[PDB]
């Protein structure tokens, strides 16, 4: 009813219905207002299953669109007033939820934290970082390939004539850490994301310039339960995305788009809770339950699968690569950035939580919170016990016992094969199903093909004259 | 907004509410409405509290400083006197009780804090702060103290923290830049730093109270106290041979006492507005209604002219005038809230030894300019 | 509460935390405003130390954001209303105020000033000037580097074709005070700096084309105390650059951006007071008090470390070159313009100063103040005289005794290492602490580097054919 008088409020022509496909990026299909009536509530509305990657194959094509009736909120950018109205996708008749919807089974692991009785709630607090450039070009083919990339904050441009002159303030490389504007080129952008997140129901917490030149930045939004939160995601990027175009630049949420300077993260806070108090805070480690211990423990176990789902592109491995800060140490700490889990020193209880470091925004959110929570559940339900705490130091130096502990996948095969030995805790209350974990490893193995088998420009540098 | 066919007034219990409880009782004597007179604790606090849900007293009685806030948050009516009315009260009076230009409550007396001596003790006041040493090393010899008052509220300190140069708000141009504090600055630091160094030399102590002090004077037991018009009472029952003068200087400066203006505001949430306004301006606004009020604990200089050129006459509410000639009027500025609680932490602190003056000081600083 | 009602009587959408870097550099991070409570003011916000350059390392990342409610001021030129609140960099728990944190540096020197008694606040008046160009292009790779420069006032661009025709009034070389215009070009934007300056703040006594060809210029400013004055040099430099970038221009507070023509310098204005009165004032040379002669003597003695924070950079020592005007003499006069140290001769004692000629606008204001005023202090508490005043001539002619008086440090590496041994001054009341500086001196000494390492294009044209 809320929805039906929001029709009338904003005088509504278009009702953008929204979703989710198998690799994390947001679909859509519109209708006019007046197709909105009491049946579109209860029964949706059909489309065909077979269009969308992994999904339905050559005979069951047909499938349904449940608007969510909670998430309607105004598309910002569209000409003509257009309500957006996520949906769930549905089998048809039975109305159960399609094993492959990433938002079904997001929704699903939610219910199965509840059965269990371990906690009522979750809680993610994801910080996705991206870039904003002016131009982006690409290609490959049988004679070649190639990517350029271009921004008027690239270091690189310090020496680039320009029609009105070069004004060179930029960001150096792996300097773009706070310098006041005109370093900073993006606060009057950065600022308009926030506002119209904010408009889309998002709250915002803060917004700056990350560190690698050319444009990273970020904008920092309010946690929120698991669920709710994966749609902010697509609503954060979608919002990014289109903010930028308006302002005549392109965004990208990739986790390393350039050799040498940062990479993009989406460092993941989590705690879980019960009637109102949080079961994560305690007596243990820098304030923490032993629930919490158990969680770490199960997101430690279960780390390369999880992979596949955080970090599930190629590229994701570039930025996860052996360096200093590289979030790539299966660990917790307060202190030691080496570690993929840092633990937050805050003064109020009620705010003790857990950071996992490792995921990138590339990542599915639905799916990738979901695999962070199964995995901790386990951890949990088997009383997987962490360890002690890494306070010394990373991955180089170390390098003492050759400093073989834990690590994250290495490589996005990797992933995908732990992904799929180790599925078990992901099975578990029903949540992922064989199919659908099997159907999500082969989408991504098609695309880490590609990349195996196209001759990288490196390797004419390194071996052309071979 | 609730209230009735009644008037409930809230004033502040060190007040002659009896005085002000026998004016409504020929208010109801002569019109069937009757009067309930009540002073809760922190009513000051209070009110905002039981107003912002549309109920509390119909009247509310405080000094001006905290009559912006009430207004900013809509908690009061804008009253209307005609300039008939108006003609009758001094001036200055109805200009403390202006806020973004409109009237926001009936200004009653005028108080402003005086030296308190025991003529038996101290025939002569010392005329300045720096020989109150040397006066309580003689005194306690024989058993007494020098100077006793209230160190808990900021009111009571204030005079000799603004004395060399401390002050809240500077006034610019027709309004108070609510950037521009200065309490952390020398005037304040040398101040504060004189009342630490009495304590700490044992001459006073960071305890004392309300009640201390005044149970302390009225016994025979500290030559001198600090307080205003409404103590006065309490003195004359217990017969101490007393007088009333100016404060003490510091550094060659005047005591600079904050002007307080006692009012009476409406509760926006009130049904009663037109008795509450008849109640003011003619029972209590009058000789008469002043005077009854004045009798159980006595005003200060009243607005009102008419009784004001009875009132004085009396050395005690000439030394109250020219305490007030030498003090300050406060803002009534939203912003007088913060003020009052970060000079309140200070002060404490700094007796306490908790924090340094520098560190007391600049903490309220930053407070308020938050 | 000041600052919550400035939030209201603008409509402020955002709140801007500054602060500065060891290097200098303002730095900037925003929140919605929104997010301004009352814990804000009594416990800041949490950030990370580590990715400041010279801050925390590998293990204790986490520090405070504290804002100081005094600072807030509107930004002139965002899009969106938003508020700027400086912030001080306070260690966690503690709360006490990082060793590295410039501000706090700058804070405690003030505090050890009124500590020693010597007096109650110190007065700086500095008198930074900058270029305005039009284009600014740099580079250098393995093959090359280059460093082009270009503003339509400079002296090449006599015989420039332009668009509409050259209109050619241009300041020629050391030809450009005071012209009027069309010579001078810059009036327009010389008074929007103004204008906005004292929008932010700061109180303007005047403003004019400097000496150089091609847009030097400067905006004279009202001393203020030390820490106050240095942060009004952050918001000038802001303001500078924000305007210069508004009007198609690009400015520059480098030191030495062409060789030929005049630096960049920024003159110290200093004295001290105590209860109102000028304790520089007296019977002594020039109308000084016995105390302002010690604090000379204190500056003269370390100098070259003094350098190390007044001229941060190998191009600074480009300016400090054996030149005529080279404020580079070891010495005080007040006519002698070859002393680093005049005595500006005015009649009321209530202004009596000294200016330190040899600083120049590179320089962390705080670390270059308080520097200033520890080595003043250190020439008092140890009564350092000053000697006789120099009135005869510069570095040339002279040339007699081969003219080997005190100078100022001649490389920066020089300066870095006087710094390195002559600290105990900086130490004092432990203002400065030896990770601080040694910190510094790392940073810089990365920066020194680059310059020692890279082949110069003048090294060419003097041994290519070798
Ligand atoms: O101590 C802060 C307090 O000062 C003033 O309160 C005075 C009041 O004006 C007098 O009438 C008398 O009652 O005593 C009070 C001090 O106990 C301000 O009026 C008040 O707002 C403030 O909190």
């Amino acid at each position: 009813e809320h929805v039906l008088t929001m029709l009338n409020e904003h005088e509504v022509k278009f009702v953008d219905l929204r979703f989710t496909d198998t690799k994390g990026k947001e679909q859509h299909v519109t209708i006019p207002a007046h197709q909105v009536n009491a049946e579109f509530f209860e029964e949706g509305k059909m489309f065909d299953g077979s269009s969308i990657g992994g999904w339905k194959g050559i005979n069951e094509s047909d499938m349904v669109l449940m608007p969510d009736a909670s998430t309607a909120v105004i598309d910002p950018f569209f000409a003509d007033s257009t309500l957006i109205i996520r949906c769930d996708i549905l089998e048809p008749g039975t109305l159960q939820g399609y094993d492959r919807d990433p938002r079904s089974i997001a929704k699903r692991a939610e219910d199965y934290l509840r059965a269990t009785g371990i906690a009522d709630t979750v809680l993610f607090g994801p910080e996705p970082e991206f870039f904003l450039f002016d131009d982006i070009r690409f290609g490959a083919s049988i004679s070649g390939s190639h990517v350029a990339i271009d921004d008027i904050e690239g270091a690189w441009n310090s020496s680039t004539k320009y029609e009105g002159g070069n004004k060179g303030h930029r960001p150096g490389v792996k300097g773009g850490y706070f310098p006041v504007p005109p370093v900073d080129s993006a606060q009057d952008i950065r600022s308009e994301m926030c506002l119209v997140m904010e408009q889309m129901g998002l709250v915002v917490e803060a917004h700056h310039h990350e560190v690698a030149t050319a444009g990273q930045n970020e904008v920092a939004t309010r946690f929120n339960t698991m669920t709710k939160k994966a749609d902010e995601i697509q609503i954060y990027k979608y919002v990014v995305h289109n903010v930028a175009h308006r302002f005549g630049k392109t965004a990208t949420f990739m986790p390393k788009p350039m050799f040498g300077d940062n990479g993009s993260g989406m460092h993941c806070h989590m705690s879980l809770a019960k009637n109102g108090t949080n079961l994560f805070s305690g007596d243990k480690y820098a304030g923490l339950s032993e629930q919490a211990l158990y969680y770490i423990g199960g997101v430690i176990k279960h780390a390369k699968a999880i992979n596949a789902l955080a970090n599930p592109t190629t590229n994701s491995y570039k930025r996860l690569v052996p360096g200093y800060e590289a979030p790539v140490m299966l660990a917790y700490s307060a202190r030691n950035r080496s570690a993929s889990i840092r633990i937050p020193v805050v003064a109020s209880p009620k705010a003790r939580r857990i950071e996992v470091r490792f995921p990138d925004p590339a990542a599915n959110p639905y799916l990738c919170f979901a695999a962070l929570l199964m995995a901790g559940l386990d951890g949990i339900k088997n009383k997987i016990h962490p360890g002690e705490p890494m306070d010394k130091n990373l991955y180089d130096l170390p390098p003492e016992e050759a400093k073989e502990i834990p690590q994250v996948a290495g490589s996005l095969e990797e992933a995908l094969n732990a992904l799929d030995l180790d599925r078990e805790f992901l099975k578990a209350g029903g949540v992922f199903t064989d199919e659908a974990i099997d159907a999500y490893i082969a989408l991504r193995r098609e695309e880490d093909d590609r990349v195996r088998m196209t001759p990288h420009p490196v390797e004419f540098e390194l071996y052309y004259s071979v | 907004k609730i209230e009735e066919g009644k008037l409930v007034i809230w004033i502040n219990g060190d007040k002659g509410y009896n005085g002000l409880a026998e004016v409504g009782k020929k208010f109801e004597k002569d019109t069937g409405i009757k009067v309930t007179v009540e002073h809760p604790d922190k009513l000051e606090e209070k009110f905002p509290q039981v107003a912002a849900t549309g109920d509390g007293p119909d009247i509310i009685f405080w000094a001006h400083d905290r009559f912006g806030g009430y207004a900013q948050s809509g908690l009061l009516a804008e009253i209307t006197p005609d300039k008939a009315f108006q003609d009758k009260l001094y001036p200055f009076t109805w200009d403390a009780v202006r806020y973004n230009g409109k009237l926001i409550a009936y200004p009653i007396a005028v108080e402003a804090l005086s030296l308190i001596y025991n003529k038996d003790l101290l025939p002569n006041p010392p005329k300045t702060w720096e020989e109150i040493p040397a006066l309580d090393k003689e005194l306690k010899a024989k058993g007494k103290s020098a100077l006793m008052f209230n160190l808990q509220e900021p009111y009571f300190t204030w005079p000799l923290i603004a004395a060399d140069g401390g002050y809240a708000f500077k006034y610019e141009n027709g309004k108070y830049d609510i950037k521009d504090v200065g309490v952390d600055n020398a005037g304040a630091k040398a101040g504060l730093t004189f009342l630490v160094d009495l304590i700490k030399n044992k001459h006073m102590n960071a305890d004392t109270d309300y009640s201390i002090a005044e149970a302390a004077f009225n016994k025979g037991e500290t030559a001198m106290t600090i307080n205003g018009p409404w103590a006065w009472s309490n003195i004359d029952t217990s017969k101490v041979n007393y007088g009333v003068t100016v404060l003490p200087t510091f550094k060659g400066q005047p005591s600079k006492p904050f002007v307080g203006v006692l009012s009476a505001g409406i509760n926006a949430a009130s049904p009663n507005k037109e008795l509450a306004k008849e109640f003011l301006e003619n029972y209590l606004l009058t000789d008469e209604g002043l005077e009854a009020v004045n009798k159980d604990k006595p005003l200060g200089a009243v607005a009102l002219k008419s009784y004001e050129e009875e009132l004085a006459k009396d050395p005690r509410i000439a030394a109250t005038m020219e305490n007030a000639q030498k003090g300050e009027i406060m803002p009534n500025i939203p912003q007088m809230s913060a003020f009052w609680y970060a000079v309140r932490t200070a002060v404490i602190n700094a007796a306490s030894g908790r924090q340094t003056v520098d560190e007391a000081l600049k903490d309220a600083q930053t407070r308020i300019t938050k």
